[PDB]
């Protein structure tokens, strides 16, 4: 998204206001902005459903992902949400 | 303990280690206040302050003290005592492949006598303790700032010497020449409190 | 306690005034070494400026120390060890005057 | 009666009934623990506290188990470490892996005892357990899979909060600890239940992923927000306030502190008042220098003098401000120094100390076997004062009496009723009560300044003093007669001397009117002359801002070092955690400064220097952390008996009936958004 | 009274206006661990902070902002504090009253301490 | 690579970029965050 | 003229005595007989006794009242009020 000031507002909501002098920084050069905003992107992954009550989510690649964790899935309305990674797994109804 | 996570200790230079420090003790009562050895053996013998010239000097010539080389003399400054400053003499004996450390106390103010005398490389070593801690040594050939700038004023070591310090340089166009201004730090050393809260080693506990 | 030098007060004066006649003779070679731009006067000056900061000393053995210190930099600045910028040092120059008036403080900022 | 046990060889004293771990505590030895709480009751259910007893073949739990005379306790043998180590391996064998996303990283008494008593691995090669999250309110974020089934939440909540909502479900280790139903946990002292849990179960959601334990550097201070003087400890990093956290202080806090006061300090980033204001030809505040308003409010001074200044003294003022102030409106012949707070002026007045304050004492409560509570809500009104009462109930079997509207108390007491002229009845002797007071060896006797307040205020302290004197007359050094304040500005201020209450203001009214940190909004435009000149000195805009011809921005508490008095009287100073925002400035310096303008500067251009000038005009306030005696008792309550004013037969409703009534209170509250989510999940 | 302030070197400035606190550091309520709470620290008066226009990362000119010395007894640090001249205000260690504990309590016939529930 | 291609992602660029220092393209350094105090707003309306 | 009188009298200290049986039993009479004039009595601590009188525009004079009598202090008391 881009601020009304013209200047592209991060992932991180920050964009340098109208009445903000540091503006001028980005006069003659580019503001660096990534352009694949993470929220949107896991919300993008599927979330999947497992029968077991409690699953465990190591982010992928065993050794390459994060800590392992144990997720409940107990919860009927709310969808179990891994704390590192962020997918979201649901226990089939 | 035993296995390889424990390092392995030798009991035997221990013993030799306490024998000698009994010996350097009867030898110079004067002086000697305490003699400790560490687990580790290594032999620590305690000074009052005006025994640093005839214990080295004992500790060099002695036919059965032949620590003959100053490996290094170095002072710890520790604010909560009355001398602050304690300056630690370490010994080297060629001749029976030990080492020694000499530990005597001293004041901000207290002069200490020079051991150039006793070691010619405690020069350098004692200009070094002057320039950081302020430690005065009395009888020095050349007692003078080693380390510091030419111009620059208190002793950084000091446990009370802030460690960004005081003062910082720039070049100023308008001066034409690098001038010390106030310290200002775009970003301030972030303080970390790591201390845990929970006791580490109880062999080492301070009994209230 | 063991004097630094000075067993009295009185022969750390005397120690004082040495000290104070061999900067007072040295500032005008100085001048001449460094090429420094101010006057023989302004360094004279502030060899006594530098003197009455530590006027309230009473400990011998701290002027004692004082003067070692004051020598040292006499040292310095006579062996050209010194360079011209650690003698304009004494001269704060490019550091801006900090009012003491509490209003103009208040205006300032937050300085306590 | 001491008997004598021994420690690991070395002989300690202890009295009879002393548990291992305190015999351990005394010789200076920490046994690890987890359920074992000083201000809580003695679980073991843990089981990390075993410890081995010398010639005993079973572990003890130190924790529990009570010291018999000739024990050595081994504290550091083979035995306890093996039996620490593999009481860790159970605890983290289901724990989950939530290290680097659990706030309680890097504080967690987990992480440290199992670094110090636990091994280096694990063994468990089985899958680990999920609980599922409870939810238990807007402030503590739970998540129940790391909890270690410490029960220290369920005791808390049962015996210090008094609230029975929180429990274990199930048994085994299916075990569940929390309410059974979704409920959510209504407590004033709800969010220390972060703090007594071990594990970062229990966490901050206000603070929760803001910032790590190490980083934070931490600041020792005092609580503004009520008047018992809480001491707190202000976590702050790279200068921004990120958590208060408790002081311990046996005498006032221990080890708790109100919700209010532990998610308020996100109100001190909101509404802020930066730079000063003065109004345009408009008539609308504008910015400007320092200079501008400082001339305009002296020259405002200069042209006005006498009645025509006055000033009106806000809740969060501190001794300082006011002090300076009131020696700014001497300079004008003004003594129109009054407070937002009524406090009944006749008889003795402020001329007494003991006239308006808790000469009982917090720590008084526990030695007191009857206290009588007055038109005052303390759950609410004070909420530790209400906890130490509660303790008391629950360990000396305290008799409570409330002569108020019946509200929650934690605790069960007798409800008298709401009428004042049972203030009457007791005096006389008809009531019941009076003769249960007359029994009594150590009776107390609470009046809220709540009740005071009501226009009847004189009447009802008469009838207090009178029951007091009773008392007194029908029986050491134990004080009977107290006042328990609501705002910690007002004690600081009677001790001055400031006017309590704004009366004497509407009986003159002021063409200059000071409103320093007021925003009670007990005097309006309307209460002043049409040309009336207000200066709100304040660090937030609430509402003496937008009816304020100058606003002079202010430092918060936690902006500056400021001596502020408890209801107690205990006189204690905060300290400068961050720097005010903007060009705000310690208050006292903003009013010296503003005499320097006008040309009646003060004398005094250092805090030391006020300070000073603060013990000229009462001793009692640089005299921190001294609850000074001062009795006379007799002298006020004869002059109080001059003056018959008549009880009003409206009933000692507190103001303050909910929790919901508990949160919003002051203008930092107000500005809080944590304690407006706060009181709409209660309302909702 | 030692006078070491000419000869530490600590500009005036820091040797006046400075307030140091002579105190033993809280328990964080956090833990329960009182290792830390054993030791006098000293540390100094905290002064602005603002923030670094480029990247706003917190900016101080304080020189003593990170200075913290401890101290094994009160008389130490409130000596340290004479020499170097500094102000200081001392704050008394509180040390936790010894609570009489009972488990049988919790079981209690005609008392309130009886547990609802362990 | 052409042996054994990198794993295929999303996120990855795809068009590599050499150091753009010096060039109008170059990264300025700025601050992520957003406003900590907020300030109080002056009333609109004239007392 | 005088607006406020402060009476600083320590708790235990005996030069403070006559000053504290001023306060319990002179100190009743004659707040009866300035009502108005606040006479504020607070306590000092390891430090003589003094009686602080604030007048109009912000004058004060402190009157030391260490080992006075209380009628000694009544007398004080009685000058500042009768000039
Ligand atoms: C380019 C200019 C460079 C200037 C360098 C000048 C210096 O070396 S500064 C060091 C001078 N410090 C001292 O002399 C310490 C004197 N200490 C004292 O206590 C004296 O004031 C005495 C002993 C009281 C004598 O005071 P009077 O001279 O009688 O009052
Ligand atoms: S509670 Fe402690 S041990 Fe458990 S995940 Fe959090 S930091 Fe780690
Ligand atoms: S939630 Fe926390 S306090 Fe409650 S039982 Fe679990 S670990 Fe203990
Ligand atoms: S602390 Fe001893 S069993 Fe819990």
């Amino acid at each position: 998204r881009t601020s009304p000031t013209g200047e592209k507002v991060t992932h991180t909501g920050q964009a340098y206001d109208d009445g903000d002098y540091r503006r001028v920084r980005f006069s003659d050069r580019q503001k660096e902005v990534n352009e694949n905003f993470a929220i949107d992107l896991i919300a993008e992954q599927p979330v999947s459903e497992v029968g077991s009550r409690v699953i465990s989510c190591d982010g992928g690649g065993g050794a390459l992902g994060h800590p392992r964790v144990y997720i409940n899935l107990d919860k009927e309305t709310k969808t179990g949400t891994c704390g590192y990674c962020g997918l979201q797994f649901r226990q089939p109804h | 303990d035993t296995r390889p996570t424990i390092r392995p200790r030798n009991d035997v230079v221990h013993k030799q280690l306490s024998a000698f420090g009994q010996y350097v003790a009867e030898i110079l009562p004067k002086y000697v206040q305490q003699v400790q050895v560490s687990c580790f053996n290594e032999l620590e013998i305690f000074i009052h302050p005006d025994g640093v010239i005839p214990v080295l000097t004992f500790l060099r010539d002695h036919t059965n003290a032949q620590f003959k080389s100053l490996a290094d003399l170095t002072a710890v400054d520790v604010p909560t005592r009355q001398n602050r400053f304690e300056i630690v003499y370490n010994l080297l004996s060629l001749r029976f492949n030990s080492r020694i450390r000499v530990k005597t106390y001293t004041d901000e103010l207290t002069p200490i006598e020079s051991s150039v005398t006793v070691y010619k490389a405690a020069n350098w070593y004692e200009r070094e303790i002057w320039d950081m801690f302020g430690v005065f040594f009395a009888n020095h050939p050349d007692l003078r700032r080693i380390l510091t700038d030419y111009g620059f004023e208190g002793h950084p070591f000091r446990k009370d010497f802030p460690l960004s310090g005081y003062v910082e340089l720039r070049y100023d166009d308008e001066v034409k020449r690098v001038v010390a201004e106030p310290v200002e730090l775009a970003q301030e050393f972030r303080k970390f409190d790591l201390n845990s809260p929970w006791e580490a080693f109880p062999a080492y506990r301070q009994p209230p | 306690v063991k004097p630094i030098f000075s067993r009295d007060m009185n022969e750390a004066k005397r120690r004082v005034r040495e000290l104070y006649r061999a900067w007072y003779r040295e500032v005008p070679n100085t001048v001449h070494l460094f090429q420094l731009d101010i006057s023989v006067k302004q360094g004279r000056d502030k060899v006594r400026e530098m003197f009455m900061k530590n006027a309230h000393v009473t400990d011998p053995r701290v002027v004692d120390l004082l003067v070692i210190k004051g020598k040292m930099e006499l040292e310095e600045t006579i062996n050209v060890w010194k360079q011209r910028t650690h003698i304009m040092r004494f001269f704060h120059e490019t550091e801006a005057p900090r009012p003491t008036d509490f209003l103009s403080k208040f205006y300032v900022g937050h300085d306590p | 009666n001491l008997i004598e046990v021994f420690v690991d060889g070395q002989s300690v004293m202890v009295e009879p009934g002393t548990t291992v771990l305190q015999a351990c505590e005394k010789v200076g030895m920490q046994i690890p623990r987890f359920c074992y709480h000083e201000r809580l009751s003695v679980a073991g259910n843990c089981r990390m506290c075993l410890v081995e007893i010398e010639k005993a073949p079973k572990v003890v739990a130190a924790c529990a188990m009570p010291v018999m005379k000739g024990w050595n306790i081994l504290t550091n043998s083979e035995k306890s470490k093996k039996a620490r180590e593999g009481v860790m391996e159970f605890l983290l064998a289901n724990h989950p892996l939530d290290c680097p996303i659990c706030d309680q990283g890097g504080e967690c008494d987990l992480q440290d005892q199992s670094m110090m008593f636990g091994s280096d691995r694990s063994r468990f090669l089985e899958g680990k357990r999920a609980v599922e999250d409870k939810n238990i309110g807007p402030l503590v974020k739970t998540i129940m899979t790391r909890c270690i089934q410490c029960t220290r939440c369920i005791r808390f909540a049962s015996e210090i909060a008094g609230v029975d909502d929180l429990g274990t479900t199930g048994r085994g280790n299916d075990m569940q600890v929390g309410t059974y139903i979704e409920k959510m946990f209504m407590s004033e002292l709800s969010g220390n239940i972060i703090d007594i849990c071990p594990v970062g179960a229990l966490t901050s959601k206000p603070y929760a992923f803001t910032a790590r334990p190490w980083e934070t550097r931490k600041t020792e201070s005092i609580d503004v927000m009520d008047a018992v003087g809480s001491n707190i400890v202000v976590s702050t990093r790279t200068g921004e306030v990120m958590r208060i956290l408790p002081r311990m202080h046996e005498d006032i806090n221990e080890e708790w502190i109100s919700d209010k006061t532990r998610f308020a300090y996100d109100g001190l980033k909101r509404q802020r008042l930066t730079q000063p204001m003065i109004r345009n030809e408009k008539g609308l505040l504008t910015y400007t220098t320092w200079e501008d308003a400082l001339s305009r409010v002296a020259g405002m001074l200069q042209s006005f003098q006498g009645n025509d200044v006055a000033a009106i003294a806000g809740g969060l003022v501190d001794a300082e401000a006011l002090v300076a102030l009131k020696d700014l409106l001497n300079r004008v012949d003004s003594d129109s120094l009054c407070t937002e707070e009524v406090f009944p002026t006749a008889g003795a007045g402020t001329d007494l100390r003991s006239n308006y304050l808790l000469n009982t004492t917090i720590a008084g409560v526990e030695e007191a076997d009857v206290i009588l509570l007055v038109g005052t809500n303390p759950r609410f009104e004070a909420p530790l004062f209400n906890a130490r009462i509660r303790k008391s109930w629950l360990h000396n079997d305290l008799k409570v009496a409330l002569i108020g509207s019946p509200v929650d108390l934690t605790y069960r007491y007798d409800h008298l009723g709401d009428s004042p002229k049972i203030l009457q009845d007791i005096a006389s002797g008809n009531h019941p009560f009076s003769q249960i007071l007359k029994e009594a060896k150590k009776p107390m006797v609470v009046l809220g300044s709540s009740a005071l307040q009501r226009s009847d205020g004189t009447a009802i302290l008469a009838a207090v003093s009178n029951i007091a004197q009773n008392i007194r007359l029908s029986s050491g050094d134990w004080k009977v007669m107290n006042i328990l304040h609501r705002i910690a500005s007002q004690v600081a201020a009677l001790d001055l001397g400031y006017k309590p209450g704004v009366e004497a203001i509407r009986k003159n009214p002021p063409k200059v009117l000071f409103l320093l940190g007021a925003d009670g909004g007990c005097i309006t435009r309307q209460d002043l002359p049409k040309d009336c000149f207000i200066i709100y000195q304040g660090h937030h805009g609430d509402v003496g801002a937008p009816m304020a011809d100058v606003i002079l921005p202010g430092a918060a508490y936690t902006e500056k070092s400021a001596t502020y008095v408890n209801t107690e009287g205990r006189a204690q100073q905060t300290k400068v955690a961050v720097t005010p925002p903007g060009l705000a400035r310690e208050d006292w310096k903003i009013i010296r400064a503003l005499s320097e303008i006008a040309g009646m500067t003060l004398p005094y251009d250092t805090l030391d220097q006020v300070r000073s000038r603060l013990e000229e005009v009462s001793p009692n306030l640089v005299r921190y952390d001294d609850v000074e005696g001062a009795n006379y008792f007799q002298q006020a309550n004869e002059l109080s008996k001059l003056v018959n004013q008549q009880l009003l037969a409206d009933p000692l409703v507190p103001p303050q009936l909910t929790i919901k009534d508990f949160y919003m209170t002051d203008s930092i509250s107000r500005a809080s958004q944590t304690m407006a989510k706060c009181v709409k999940a209660v309302t909702e | 009274k030692l006078d070491i302030t000419t000869l530490t070197g600590v500009p005036e400035e820091h040797i006046k206006t400075r307030k140091v606190r002579i105190f033993v550091p809280a328990r964080n309520n956090m833990q329960s661990g009182v290792n830390n709470t054993k030791k006098w620290k000293m540390e100094f008066d905290t002064r602005e902070r603002w923030e670094n226009p480029l990247m706003g990362w917190s900016s101080t000119a304080d020189p003593l902002s990170n200075l913290v010395l401890t101290f094994s007894t009160k008389e130490d640090a409130v000596a340290f504090a004479e020499k170097n001249g500094w102000s200081f205000d001392v704050e008394e260690r509180k040390v936790p009253k010894p609570k009489s504990k009972s488990y049988g309590a919790n079981f209690s016939w005609n008392k309130r301490t009886r547990v609802s529930t362990k | 690579p052409t042996t054994k291609p990198p794993t295929a992602r999303k996120y990855i660029w795809t068009n590599h970029k050499f150091n753009v220092s010096g060039t109008p393209q170059q990264y300025v350094p700025y601050s992520t965050t957003r406003k900590k105090i907020q300030e109080w707003v002056p009333p609109s309306t004239p007392y | 003229g005088l607006r406020e009188i402060r009476i600083h009298l320590c708790q235990r200290s005996p030069g403070s005595q006559g000053v504290r049986d001023f306060i319990e039993k002179r100190y009743v009479e004659l707040k009866k007989a300035n009502p108005d004039l606040p006479i504020l009595i607070r306590e000092c601590s390891d430090v003589q006794p003094k009686l602080w009188a604030r007048y109009a525009f912000g004058q004060e004079k402190n009157v030391s009242l260490n080992n006075f009598s209380a009628d000694q202090v009544t007398r004080t008391l009685e000058n500042v009020l009768s000039g």
